[PDB]
RNA sequence: GCAGAGGUUCUAGCUACACCCUCUAUAAAAAACUAAGGACCACACGA
DNA sequence: CTCTGAATCTCTTCCTCGTGTGGTCAGGACG
DNA sequence: CGTCCGAAGAGATTCAGAG
C-alpha cells in the first residue's frame, strides 16, 4: 500500500536489500533526551525530579528545620512560539515547584516537627523544547548539540614511548568522577606509584592507603602473597609451593624428602613443578642468602620486651637474620617477588613514601591541596573525606558506577556513588596487574567508552549547580533567620538558578547558533556529536589520535560526515541508525542471526557489546530463508574484516546505510565517490540555500522523504482525512470519522508559516503540496517547506551537465552556466535580512523617531510614511532611508550599500509607559484585527466541524431534517432526541460546545491582553523598529556552486543560451563542468549521478512526449509499469495495476518533469541496471551524446558526457563577500579597517604578506601598507589631500601602532626610547 | 598585550590591515592576458574613491570634494569615465589569502568588467595556488607613483615568470590548456586528412577548421624554423618535417626562435614548462609572456574543440583483474591454511598476505594500464594497427593535466592496502575500484585513510606555517650589500649520489652558481672556465659537455661580508635570467621558498654495480 | 581663507579633512552647500 | 665531599586570512 | 547631586655515583 503523496509521486527504487527496520525519528535523541529531562519521574532516575531528590535536604545546621520538596510542575508558556520569537524572548516554560518547610522542636531531633508549612514557590524560568527539537532562547533557534564526553570510570592509558625517553611503558590509571575531583595513579620510570590528583604534584601512591586507615602489614598483605618461613634447626626450611618457582630460575638447589628436583643454576621446569606437586612437600630447604633478598611482610616484635626485631616491609640482611633467629617465632611472613611478572612495585612505593600513619598521610595530602595553608588534622581529615568519601562533593554517576565496576570486572552492576577504599584498593591491584602483564590498556578513543552526553543531562547538571548555591544560600538564611517568621518563599531565590540555566542555554560552547538554511541542515545539527564543550577536549589539547575515527565508530557516528577544518572529527554526526543507551553509550541496531537464519528481530548493541559477537557485512546475499548463499561471508568480528563461516556469524547488520548519517547518506552513489569528496559533499549540502521552487532530485538516496517529514519545516498531518480547504497561509483538513477522536475531535487546522527570516537569513515558506478535496492519510506531508518537493527534501534545482573544457571558463574546478538557469529564476533564492532601530533613551532628550530629518532628499522621505516608518511592500535600494531616527541635538536607520529589495513587513516594539506613534498604532491595531479574525474564522470551523459531527447523529432520535434547517445553526440543543447513548454524546457536544463559547471568547481577550499590552525591551530604548528586508538574489558570476557528490566551484560566467553546446535534439546543456577534477578527485559517483540522471530525464521526455500528444491511458501505464520494472529485481515491486487510471494519469504529470530515482546508498545501482535505464529510453546506453558547439557549430569529435546532475546553490554568495573600502572609521589603535567585517572595514595585510613584499625588491609599497594606509594620522590625512590634488606624495612620519607599543612598553616599567 | 598572535607586535606592527583592499571570490576569466585581471566596476569604485575625486575636482565637474562623493553616490555616467582613466594604467595587488611564498601577491593591471567577482588569469591561478571554489583574493591599491611604479616594476604577474624556488616557470599549463595541448600534440594512425602534404601551419589550420582534415593525422609539412645560433640574430631554416595537423597548428603560436624539437613531441605538462624555459632562456621575457598567453588560449579553444569528457565508459575495469583477484585468493587461503597447521607464525603470515596482495595490486594496475594505452587498437589502412589511446582518463593521466597514474589505478584498477589509523597495514585490501560498487567495509577502511589524510594535511599546514615563521625571522637579516666579495673559499658541488642514480646532475646543483675556482677540463691544466664566471644554460650545457665531476661553487655561508651577502657569491637570484641585482633580500625569498612547500610535505650485504665503469 | 565674527539659507558654519566673500573690532548686495566617534571572547562556516 | 651526567620540573607557543552569528566587573545606596 | 566600598622541545634546577 502506498500513501496518497506516495502515490502522487513515487521514487523509483534500487537496491536488492531489503530493510528490516525503518528509520527511526531522526530527531528522536534529542527530544526524548529532553522528554525525561521534564517529566516527572516517580523512580527519580536521569529527570529534573531526579535533581531535586539529590539535592534538597535543606536541613539548618542545629536549627531543626528542614525544606523537603514535594512536586514540581511545568506551567504553560506565557508566549507561544511565534510570539517568543517575534518578541526576542525566550520560549520558557515557567517552574512553579511545590515546598513543604517543617519545624522540628528545638533539642529533639528525633520528636516530630512542631508545625507543617505548605506553600508553592516559582523557582526559574526554564526553556522548553520546541517540537522541532530548538530552544528559542532570545528570539533565535538554538539546538544544543549533544557532547561526546569521556564517560565517568577508570581507565589505563599506555603512554608508552615519550615517557623516560628510554622505550619504557608508563602505566597510568584515571579514576575521572562525572562531577568531583579526578583521581590518578602513575608509574614512576623507577617503578615507584606516585597518585596525582587533580593534576597536583606527584605524591606517593601508598599515602591514600595510609589515609585509608589501612595498616601497613594490611597494606602489604593487600598487594602481595605472602611466604611463610620456618625457624628451623635445619638452616631455616622454608614451606615453599612450587607454583612461587614458576617463571624464575633456581637461585639454589631445591631439595624436598632428599630428592632434589632442581639444580643450581638451572631453570626450573614445569615437569619439576608437577613433580614437586605428586610429592607435595611443603616445607623446601632454602639457604642463608636466598632469605636475605626477601622482604619481610610484617612487622615482627620480640617478646620479652616488646621492641619490633623487624621493620615492616624492610630489606632482610644476615645480622636481621640472626636477630629474628634469637626472636624465635614459628611464623615468619615474606613477600613473593617474581621478577619476570610479579614486581614488588609497592614496596619500593613504599619505600619511598614519608608518612607511617594516617595522620602524617593526611598533612601531607592537606599540604598538597592547600599549599600555603598549616595543616590542621580535622581540617586535613575532613578535605580528604569530602574529596574522595563524601556524597555531595564527589558523585559518580550510574553509569559511571558501572563502567568503573566492569572495567574492574566486578559483578555487581550499580553500587553506591561514593568512591570507596575497596574500589581505590582494587583500581591499584588491576593497575599492578596490567605492569605485570595480566590484562590490557583500554583505549579511550573506543566509542564504549565515551559516552554521549545529551541536551537533558546539561540541563540536569546546570540545574543541579544552581540547586546546590541556593541550598547553601538557603542553609546559610534559614539558620540565621527565626523558625515561622516567613512563608518559605523568600528563602528561596529564583534568580540564581535563572541566571544559571539561561547562562547555560544562551551562552555556551554547545549552545550552537542554529543553522536553519536546509531541513538537511536542521537534522544534521540536531543530530550532531561534538567532542568540544565543557568537561570535554578542547580544539588545542584534543590529540591525533581522538580525531582519527576508531573502528568501533561503525554504524555509531558518521565517518564521512566530519567538519573540515580547526575541528576534523571531533564534531563527527551521529549515523541515522544509531540510538543513545539509557547510560549514554551508542548502540547500533543489530539483526538477531539464527545458525542458518537472518532472525527479524533486531538487538542493540553497544560498542562495547558488538566486540565479544560477530557482525555480518550489510552487503550480504540472503536467500530469503534466512540463509547466507555465501558459504563464508565477510565479517566484523574484532574491528577487523575478515572472512567467516555461516555458522559462525551471530549478528547482521540492520542496512547497508547504517554507517551514514543523514547527511551523508543523501548523497547518491557514496561507495562510488571518494571518501574525502563525500566528506566535503555532505559538508555542502548543509550549506546549500533553498530555491525559489524546490525542484525533485531526479537522482536521489531515498531518505529525503525520511529527512523532509522528521524535519520541523514540514507541516504533516496529526490525523489524516479530507481537506476541505486549502490556502496559502493555511490548510483545514475536515477528520475521518474513525480518525477523529469520539469527543471534541472537530477537524483539524494547520497554520504554515509565511516568508520569515532565518538565523542564516534563508526564507522559510511552506508551499501547500495538496488541493481542494484531496484526501490526506495519518502521518502525510501536507504542505512542502523550504527545499521541500512532494514530501522530498529538495535541496537544489537538478539541470542538464555536460563534461568537458569551454574555451578556459571551468578551468579546474569553476562552473559554467547557460543563461537559461538565470531566465528561469532556477537558483533565484529569497534572502531575508532584517534591519532594527532602537530608540535609544539618552542626554539631552530621547532620540526622536520622527520622519522629518535635516539635510536629506526629500525622495527619500516619500518612501516613509507620516510617523517615519517606510510603507509596508515598498521597494527600497542601498543609501535610502528605513526608518527616521533624529540624534539630540541623523541617526536614521539606512540600507546597507548594495543590499536592494522589498519590505514584507515592519514589527514595532514599544516599551510599557512611552506613547506608540502613529505607524506603531496602526501596526497594533491591523495585528489586533488580523488575530481576531484567524481567531474567529478559527471558531466558526471548529463550529462548522461539530456542526457536520452532530448533524450526521440527528438523524437518529426522529429528529426531521427539515426542523432542523428552521432551528438556528448555532445552536441544535433545542430539538428533542430519544434517549441513546448518541443522545447523550450530543447532549456532552453541546454543553461542551457552549464552555467552547466561553472559552473562545475569553481566549480572545487573552490574545487582545497580549497584542495589547507593550512589550518589554532592554533597559534604556524607548522602542525597537524592526523591519525585513527581502531580498531575490540572482544566480550571478562568482557564487558558489556545487554538487551532492563534492564537485564545488564558482559560476565563472552566464554564457548566453546560444553560445551554450547543443545537442543534436537541440537542448542547450545547463551547466558546463570541467572533466579533468574527476580523475584528480575521484567523486566518480558524480558522473554516475550524471548518467542516472540523464537516464531519469530521457524517461521523463519519453512521458512528456506521451502526456504531449494525447495518448490512451493504458500506453502511459504499460510503459511505467516497464520503467518501475527494470530488469534487475528491485524490492519495491510496484505495480501499476493497483493505481485507479486516474492516479496514473496524475502521477504522470508529476513524472514528466523527471523521474525520481531512489538508490540506495551502499546498495545502489549498478552499471549495468543504468545501462538498461538507458536502452529503455531512447538516449544512448553510453551516456555520450555528440554535442555540437553552440558557436562555431562544429560537432565536438570524442562525445562528450552530458545528463541531468543535482547541483546545489550555496549561502557562500559573492555579493556578501565582496568588501572593497577606500577609507573606513578607525580604531583606538588607530588601524583604520577595524577588523574585517558586514560593516564597512578593509582587509588585513598580515604577516605573510609583508613577508611577500620583503621577498620582492618592494619597498615603498611596503611603507605605505605600514604607514600612510594604515595607521599614520598625519600621513593619512595628507595622503588624502595629495590624491584628491591629483600629487602622488608619500609622508612616512610614524606608525600610530608603534607609539602604541611604546607607551605600552612604558607602562610595564621598561623605559624605550627613540635616539634622535 | 605584547606577546604572542593576540600581542600588538603581530596584530598591529608586523601584519597591520590597509585601507584600499578589496576581497572577492576568484573568476577564470579566460580572455584577460598575463598582466591583465578583472575587476568588478563597483570593487574599483570603492577602491579608487579617492582618485576618482582627483580627477573629478580637475575635470571641473564637481567643485568640492562633497559635490564629488555626491556625484560617485548618484553613480552617474561621467562617474564611470573617470574610473576608466583611473584604472587604465594603475596596477592594483591581488593577494591570496595564504600567502605561502612571494609569487602569493602579484600586480595586475586591472580591467573593468560587470559583476561582482575578481577574475585572475588562468597561468597565475596555479602560481598562486588558488582554485575556483569560493576562493577569495585581497585587492590592494597602490598609491604614490613611487608604489604604481614598482607594482609594474616588480610585482606584474609578466616580470616574475619564474618561481624563486627554483630556475622551472611557475606560470606552467595547469589543466585545461595543458590538456588541450596535448590533444593537439598527438598522432592517430588513422584520421581525416592523412598523408597529404601541407605547404605551412596556415594550411592546416584552415585545413582543421574547414573540418575536411582532422586535428591529428600524421601529415607532412614545411615549416619555417628560426634558429638563435647567429649572435643575436635570426636565420631561416625550411624543411619538410613530418609531425600532425595539431602540431602544425601549434607551431605559428611559438616565438620564431624556438627550434620544431620541442613542438614536434607529445607536449605534456613537463614538456610545455621545458618550452616555457627554453622560450625564457632564449627569446627572453617579453616573447615568453606573448607565447605564454597565446599558448593558453590555443590550449583553451582546442580543448573545447576536443571535448575531452570523463565518463563511466571511458574507465574499464581490467579483464584479468577478477582472475588476479582469484589468485590472491586462493594463496591467502593457502597461507591461512598453513597458519591453521601452525606452519607459518601469526606475523609471518600477516606479512606474506601483505607482500602478496601488494604483489597482486601491482599485476592489476599493470593490466589496467594495459588496458587503458595498449588496447586502444584501429586500422592503418592495413588489417590492424596498435596505438598510444585516446581514452579521456588516459589523456588526463599521461599528459599531466590533473592526477597521477595511482589515481587512475584507484579509478579503475584495485586501490590496494589501505592502511589502519595506527599505521598498521590492513590484511584484507579493497578489492572494489572506485568505479565498482564498494563494500561498506571496505569504505571504513578507505575513510579511515581519509580523515588520517585530512588529520594529516591540518597539521602539516599549522606546521608548515611555523616553520615558515622560524625561517623567515632567522631569515630577513640579509641583503645583497656587497657586489663582489673576492673570496677564493667555497663549497665543493657534486652530483647527489645515494647509491642508485645520480638524484640531481652537477649541472642542476651548480646552475645559476659562481664558480669559487676556475675549474679544468678534464684536459690538463686546461682553463674550462675561469674563476668567476657566472654559470648560465649555454655555460652550464658546455660543463655537462666535458662531463666534469666536481666544480668548487661560492657559497653564501663562504662570503664573508659583513651583515650582507655578495651577489657573486649568491649567485643567480631564479626570479629572472641574470646575477642577483645588489640589495634584494635574498633571506626572506629563501624562508618563503623552503616554507611554501611545507603544505605538500607529509607530517609523517653486498653492493651491485648498476653499469658497467 | 588659518587667531574671531558676520552675510543671502536652516539652530549653528571661524578651513574642523572640510565649501564662497570681508576686516582687525564694525555686520550685508549674493546663487552651488554642511556632521569629522566607538573593543574582547565564544560558536559555526569558507578557503 | 664536591661536582658528573641524568632525570625532573618549568616556560612557551603550537597557520592564516575571510564571512556570518551570539555573549561580555556586575556600585548601590547614602552623605 | 556627588561619593566611597596533548605535545614537543628548551632551559633551569635539582640531583646524585664515584673517585
Ligand atoms: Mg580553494
Amino acid at each position: 500500500v502506498y500513501s496518497y503523496t506516495e502515490k502522487k509521486r513515487i521514487r523509483k527504487d534500487f537496491g536488492k536489500r531489503p530493510q528490516v527496520l525503518d528509520v527511526p525519528y531522526l530527531l528522536s535523541i534529542q527530544l526524548d533526551s529532553f522528554q525525561k529531562f521534564i517529566e516527572q519521574d516517580p523512580e527519580g532516575q536521569y529527570g529534573l525530579e531526579a535533581a531535586f531528590r539529590s539535592v534538597f535536604p535543606i536541613q539548618s545546621y542545629s536549627g531543626n528545620s528542614e525544606l523537603q520538596y514535594v512536586s514540581y510542575r511545568l506551567g504553560e508558556p506565557v508566549f507561544d512560539v511565534q510570539e517568543c520569537q517575534i518578541r526576542g524572548v525566550t520560549y520558557s516554560a515557567p517552574l512553579r515547584v511545590k515546598l513543604r518547610l517543617v519545624i522540628y522542636e528545638r533539642e529533639a531531633p528525633e520528636g516530630t516537627v512542631k508545625d507543617i508549612k505548605e506553600q508553592e514557590v516559582y523557582m526559574g524560568e526554564i526553556p522548553l523544547m520546541t517540537d522541532n527539537g530548538t530552544f528559542v532562547i532570545n528570539g533565535t533557534e538554538r539546538v544544543i548539540v549533544s557532547q561526546l564526553h569521556r564517560s565517568p570510570g577508570v581507565f589505563f592509558d599506555s603512554d608508552k614511548g615519550k615517557t623516560h625517553s628510554s622505550g619504557k611503558v608508563l602505566y597510568n590509571a584515571r579514576i575521572i568522577p562525572y562531577r568531583g575531583s579526578w583521581l590518578d595513579f602513575e608509574f614512576d620510570p623507577k617503578d615507584n606509584l606516585f597518585v596525582r590528583i587533580d593534576r597536583r604534584r606527584k605524591l606517593p601512591a601508598t599515602i591514600i592507603l595510609r589515609a585509608l586507615n589501612y595498616t601497613t602489614e594490611q597494606i602489604l598483605d593487600l598487594f602481595f602473597e605472602k611466604v611463610i618461613f620456618e625457624i628451623r634447626d635445619n638452616k631455616l626450611q622454608m614451606e615453599l609451593v612450587p607454583e612461587r618457582l614458576r617463571g624464575e630460575t633456581a637461585s639454589f638447589d631445591i631439595e624436598a624428602n632428599g630428592k632434589v628436583y632442581v639444580e643450581k643454576g638451572r631453570r626450573i621446569t614445569a615437569r619439576h613443578i608437577r613433580q614437586l606437586e605428586k610429592d607435595d612437600v611443603k616445607l623446601i630447604e632454602v639457604p642463608v642468602e636466598y632469605i636475605a633478598g626477601k622482604v619481610v611482610a610484617k612487622d615482627y616484635i620480640d617478646e620479652s620486651t616488646g621492641e619490633l626485631i623487624c621493620a615492616a616491609n624492610m630489606e632482610l640482611s644476615l645480622d636481621l637474620l640472626a636477630k629474628l633467629s634469637q626472636s624465635g617465632h614459628k611464623r615468619i611472613e615474606t613477600l613473593f617477588t617474581n621478577d619476570l611478572d610479579h614486581g614488588p612495585y609497592i614496596s619500593e612505593t613504599l619505600r619511598v613514601d614519608p608518612t607511617n600513619d594516617r595522620l602524617s598521610a593526611l598533612v601531607e595530602i592537606y599540604r598538597m591541596m592547600r599549599p600555603g595553608e598549616p595543616p590542621t588534622r580535622e581540617a586535613a581529615e575532613s578535605l580528604f573525606e569530602n574529596l574522595f568519601f563524601s556524597e555531595d562533593r564527589y558523585d559518580l554517576s550510574a553509569v559511571g558506577r558501572m563502567k568503573f565496576n566492569r572495567s574492574l570486572l566486578r559483578e555487581e552492576i550499580e553500587g553506591s556513588g561514593i568512591l570507596s577504599k575497596d574500589d581505590i584498593i582494587d583500581v591499584m591491584k588491576k593497575l599492578i596487574d596490567i605492569r605485570n602483564g595480566k590484562g590490557e590498556v583500554d583505549d579511550i578513543d573506543h566509542l564504549g567508552n565515551r559516552r554521549i552526553r545529551s541536551v537533558g543531562e546539561m540541563a540536569e547538571n546546570q540545574f543541579r549547580v544552581g540547586l546546590v548555591r541556593v541550598e547553601r544560600a538557603v542553609k546559610e538564611r534559614l539558620s540565621l533567620g527565626d523558625l515561622d517568621t516567613l512563608m518559605p518563599q523568600d528563602m528561596i531565590n529564583a534568580k540564581p538558578i535563572s541566571a544559571a540555566v539561561k547562562e547555560f542555554f544562551g551562552s555556551s560552547q554547545l549552545s550552537q547558533f542554529m543553522d536553519q538554511n536546509n531541513p538537511l541542515s536542521e537534522i544534521t545539527h540536531k543530530r550532531r556529536i561534538s567532542a568540544l564543550g565543557p568537561g570535554g577536549l578542547t580544539r588545542e589539547r584534543a590529540g591525533f589520535e581522538v580525531r582519527d575515527v576508531h573502528p568501533t565508530h561503525y554504524g555509531r557516528v558518521c565517518p564521512i560526515e566530519t567538519p573540515e577544518g580547526p575541528n576534523i572529527g571531533l564534531i563527527n554526526s551521529l549515523s541515522v541508525y544509531a540510538q543513545t543507551n539509557e547510560y549514554g553509550f551508542l548502540e547500533t541496531p543489530y539483526r538477531k542471526v539464527t545458525d542458518g537464519v537472518v532472525t527479524d528481530e533486531i538487538h542493540y548493541l553497544s560498542a562495547i557489546e558488538e566486540g565479544n559477537y560477530v557482525i555480518a557485512q550489510a552487503n550480504s546475499n540472503l536467500d530469503e530463508e534466512g540463509h547466507f548463499v555465501e558459504d563464508l561471508v565477510t565479517c566484523r568480528s574484532k574491528g577487523e574484516s575478515s572472512l567467516f563461516s555461516r555458522d559462525q556469524v551471530d549478528y547482521m547488520d540492520v542496512s547497508t546505510q547504517q554507517v551514514v548519517s543523514v547527511g551523508a547518506s543523501l548523497i547518491p552513489f557514496l561507495e562510488h565517490d571518494d571518501a574525502n569528496r563525500a566528506l566535503m559533499g555532505a559538508n555542502m549540502q548543509r550549506q546549500a540555500v533553498p530555491t525559489l521552487r524546490a525542484d525533485k532530485p531526479l537522482v536521489g538516496t531515498g531518505m529525503e522523504r525520511a529527512v523532509a517529514v522528521d524535519s520541523g519545516v514540514t507541516a504533516v498531518a496529526k490525523r489524516g482525512g479530507v481537506v476541505q480547504y486549502v490556502d496559502a497561509s493555511r490548510i483545514v483538513i475536515k477528520v475521518n470519522e474513525d480518525e477523529m477522536y469520539p469527543g471534541e475531535a472537530g477537524i483539524d487546522i494547520y497554520n504554515l508559516t509565511k516568508y520569515t527570516r532565518s538565523n542564516q537569513n534563508t526564507c522559510i515558506n511552506q508551499m501547500p503540496c495538496v488541493s481542494l478535496g484531496e484526501p490526506v492519510e495519518r502521518g502525510d506531508v501536507l504542505a512542502d517547506g523550504p527545499s521541500t518537493d512532494l514530501g522530498e527534501l529538495a535541496l537544489g534545482q537538478n539541470m542538464r551537465v555536460a563534461f568537458m573544457p569551454w574555451n578556459g571558463y571551468n578551468f579546474e574546478d569553476s562552473i559554467l552556466v547557460s543563461e537559461r538557469v538565470v531566465q528561469e529564476d532556477r537558483f533565484t533564492t529569497i534572502h531575508i535580512q532584517e534591519l532594527a532601530c532602537v530608540s535609544r533613551d539618552t542626554k539631552l532628550g530621547p532620540e526622536e523617531i520622527t520622519a522629518d530629518i535635516p539635510n536629506v532628499g526629500e525622495a527619500a522621505l516619500s518612501k516613509l510614511d507620516e510617523s517615519g516608518i517606510v510603507y509596508i511592500g515598498a521597494e527600497v535600494t542601498g543609501g535610502d532611508i528605513l526608518v527616521g531616527k533624529v540624534t539630540p541635538k541623523d541617526s536614521s536607520l539606512r540600507v546597507p550599500n548594495g543590499v536592494s529589495g522589498t519590505v514584507i513587513d515592519v514589527q514595532v516594539f514599544t516599551r510599557d509607559g512611552v506613547e506608540k506613534d502613529k505607524r506603531a498604532l496602526e501596526i497594533e491595531e491591523m495585528q489586533l484585527k488580523q488575530a481576531k479574525k484567524d481567531l474567529s474564522e478559527e471558531l466558526q470551523i471548529l463550529e462548522a466541524g461539530l456542526f457536520s459531527r452532530i448533524r450526521a447523529v440527528l438523524v437518529a432520535g426522529g429528529v426531521e431534517a427539515e426542523k432542523l434547517d428552521k432551528l438556528p445553526r448555532d445552536r441544535w440543543l433545542e430539538l428533542g432526541l430519544t434517549d441513546e447513548e448518541k443522545q447523550n454524546q450530543l447532549e456532552q457536544l453541546a454543553e461542551q460546545y457552549d464552555e467552547l463559547k466561553h472559552e473562545f471568547e475569553k481566549k480572545l481577550e487573552a490574545k487582545r491582553r497580549k497584542i495589547t499590552q507593550g512589550d518589554d525591551l532592554a533597559p534604556g530604548v524607548l522602542k525597537i523598529v524592526k523591519v525585513y528586508l527581502a531580498v531575490k538574489r540572482r544566480i550571478q558570476p562568482g557564487d558558489k556552486m556545487a554538487g551532492r557528490h563534492g564537485n564545488k566551484g564558482v559560476i565563472s560566467k552566464i554564457n548566453p543560451i546560444e553560445d551554450m553546446p547543443y545537442d543534436e535534439n537541440g537542448t542547450p546543456v545547463d551547466i558546463v563542468l570541467n572533466p579533468l577534477g574527476v580523475p584528480s578527485r575521484m567523486n566518480i559517483g558524480q558522473i554516475l549521478e550524471t548518467h542516472l540522471g540523464m537516464a531519469a530525464k530521457g524517461i521523463g521526455d519519453k512521458i512528456n512526449a506521451m502526456l504531449k500528444q494525447q495518448q490512451e491511458v493504458a500506453k502511459l501505464r504499460e510503459f511505467i509499469q516497464r520503467a518501475y520494472d527494470l530488469g534487475a529485481d528491485v524490492r519495491q515491486k510496484v505495480d501499476l495495476s493497483t493505481f485507479s487510471d486516474e492516479e496514473v494519469m496524475r502521477l504522470a504529470e508529476n513524472l514528466r518533469k523527471g523521474m525520481p530515482i531512489a538508490t540506495p546508498v551502499f546498495d545502489g545501482a549498478k552499471e549495468a541496471e543504468i545501462k538498461e535505464l538507458l536502452k529503455l529510453g531512447d538516449l544512448p546506453t553510453s551516456g555520450q551524446i555528440r554535442l555540437y558547439d553552440g558557436r562555431t557549430g562544429e560537432q565536438f569529435e570524442r562525445p562528450v558526457t552530458v545528463g541531468y546532475m543535482y547541483m546545489l546553490k550555496l549561502n557562500h554568495l559573492v555579493d556578501d563577500k565582496m568588501h572593497a573600502r577606500s577609507t573606513g572609521s578607525y580604531s583606538l589603535v588607530t588601524q583604520q579597517p577595524l577588523g574585517g567585517k558586514a560593516q564597512f572595514g578593509g582587509q588585513r595585510f598580515g604577516e605573510m604578506e609583508v613577508w611577500a613584499l620583503e621577498a620582492y625588491g618592494a619597498a615603498y609599497t611596503l611603507q605605505e601598507m605600514l604607514t600612510v594606509k594604515s595607521d599614520d594620522v598625519n600621513g593619512r590625512t595628507k595622503m588624502y589631500k595629495n590624491i584628491v590634488d591629483g600629487n602622488h606624495q608619500m609622508e612616512p612620519g610614524m606608525p600610530e601602532s608603534f607609539n602604541v607599543l611604546l607607551k605600552e612598553i612604558r607602562s610595564l616599567g621598561i623605559n624605550i626610547e627613540l635616539e634622535d | 598585550m605584547i606577546k604572542g598572535k593576540q600581542g600588538r607586535f603581530r596584530q598591529n606592527l608586523l601584519g597591520k590591515r590597509v585601507d584600499y583592499s578589496g576581497r572577492s571570490v576568484i573568476t577564470v576569466g579566460p580572455y584577460l592576458r598575463l598582466h591583465q585581471c578583472g575587476l568588478p566596476k563597483k570593487m574599483a569604485l570603492e577602491l579608487f574613491k579617492p582618485f576618482i575625486y582627483g580627477k573629478l575636482e580637475l575635470r571641473g565637474l564637481a567643485t568640492t570634494i562633497k559635490a564629488a562623493k555626491k556625484m560617485v553616490e548618484r553613480e552617474e555616467a561621467v562617474v564611470w569615465d573617470i574610473l576608466d582613466e583611473v584604472i587604465r594604467e594603475h596596477p592594483v595587488l591581488l593577494n591570496r589569502a595564504p600567502t605561502l611564498h612571494r609569487l602569493g601577491i602579484q600586480a595586475f593591471e586591472p580591467v573593468l568588467i560587470e559583476g561582482k567577482a575578481i577574475q585572475l588569469h588562468p597561468l597565475v591561478c596555479a602560481a598562486y595556488n588558488a582554485d575556483f571554489d569560493g576562493d577569495q583574493m585581497a585587492v590592494h591599491v597602490p598609491l604614490t607613483l613611487e608604489a604604481q611604479l614598482e607594482a609594474r616594476a616588480l610585482m606584474m604577474s609578466t616580470n616574475n615568470i619564474l618561481s624563486p624556488a627554483n630556475g622551472e616557470p611557475i606560470i606552467v599549463p595547469s589543466q585545461d590548456v595543458v590538456l588541450g595541448l596535448y590533444y593537439m600534440t598527438r598522432d592517430c594512425v588513422n584520421a581525416k586528412g592523412e598523408g597529404m602534404v601541407l605547404t605551412g601551419p596556415k594550411e592546416a589550420e584552415r585545413l582543421y577548421r574547414s573540418g575536411l582534415a582532422s586535428l591529428h593525422a600524421r601529415v607532412k609539412v614545411r615549416i619555417t624554423e628560426y634558429e638563435k645560433d647567429a649572435n643575436g640574430e635570426l636565420v631561416a631554416k625550411t624543411s619538410l618535417k613530418d609531425t600532425t595537423v595539431g602540431r602544425a597548428i601549434l607551431w605559428m603560436i611559438v616565438p620564431k626562435g624556438l627550434p620544431y624539437s620541442i613542438v614536434n613531441q607529445a607536449l605534456g605538462k613537463k614538456a610545455i614548462s621545458k618550452m616555457l624555459n627554453t622560450c625564457y632562456r632564449i627569446l627572453g621575457l617579453k616573447p615568453t609572456v606573448i607565447f605564454a598567453d597565446q599558448i593558453m588560449y590555443t590550449g583553451f579553444a582546442y580543448a573545447a574543440r576536443s571535448g575531452a569528457s570523463v565518463g563511466i565508459d571511458d574507465m574499464v575495469i581490467p579483464e584479468k583483474k577478477h582472475e588476479i583477484i582469484s589468485e590472491a585468493e586462493a594463496e591467502v587461503a593457502e597461507i591461512q591454511e598453513q597458519f591453521q597447521s601452525g606452519l607459518v607464525t601469526a606475523g609471518e603470515r600477516y606479512n606474506k598476505v601483505i607482500d602478496i596482495w601488494a604483489a597482486a595490486n601491482d599485476r592489476v594496475s599493470k593490466a589496467m594500464m594495459d588496458n587503458l594505452q595498449t588496447e586502444t587498437v584501429i586500422n592503418r589502412d592495413g588489417q590492424e594497427e596498435k596505438q598510444v589511446s585516446f581514452n579521456s582518463i588516459y589523456m588526463m593521466a599521461d599528459s599531466g593535466a590533473r592526477g597521477s597514474a595511482a589515481q587512475i589505478r584507484q579509478l579503475a584498477g584495485m586501490r590496494g592496502l589501505m592502511a589502519k589509523p595506527d599505521g598498521s597495514i590492513i590484511e584484507t585490501p579493497i578489492t572494489a575500484n572506485f568505479r565498482e560498487g564498494l563494500n561498506v567495509l571496505q569504505y571504513f577502511i578507505s575513510t579511515h585513510g581519509a580523515r588520517k589524510g585530512l588529520a594529516d594535511t591540518a597539521l602539516k599546514t599549522a606546521n608548515s606555517g611555523y616553520l615558515t615563521r622560524r625561517l623567515v625571522d632567522v631569515a630577513q637579516d640579509l641583503v645583497v650589500t656587497e657586489d663582489d666579495c673576492g673570496t677564493h673559499e667555497g663549497i665543493m658541488m657534486t652530483p647527489v649520489i645515494e647509491g642508485g642514480d645520480v638524484k640531481e646532475p652537477l649541472r642542476d646543483r651548480v646552475l645559476g652558481r659562481v664558480t669559487a675556482e676556475d675549474v679544468l677540463k678534464p684536459g690538463t691544466a686546461d682553463i674550462l672556465v675561469p674563476r668567476n664566471t657566472l654559470l648560465h644554460e649555454q655555460w652550464c650545457d658546455l660543463l655537462e659537455e666535458n662531463s666534469v665531476d666536481a666544480v668548487k661553487v661560492r657559497s653564501v655561508v663562504s662570503c664573508d661580508t659583513d651583515f650582507g651577502v655578495c651577489a657573486h657569491c649568491y649567485g643567480r637570484d631564479l626570479a629572472r635570467g641574470h646575477i642577483i641585482n645588489k640589495g634584494e633580500a635574498i633571506g626572506v625569498i629563501a624562508a618563503q621558498s623552503i616554507g611554501e612547500p611545507g603544505t605538500q610535505l607529509t607530517m609523517r650485504s653486498s653492493i651491485q654495480v648498476k653499469n658497467k665503469g
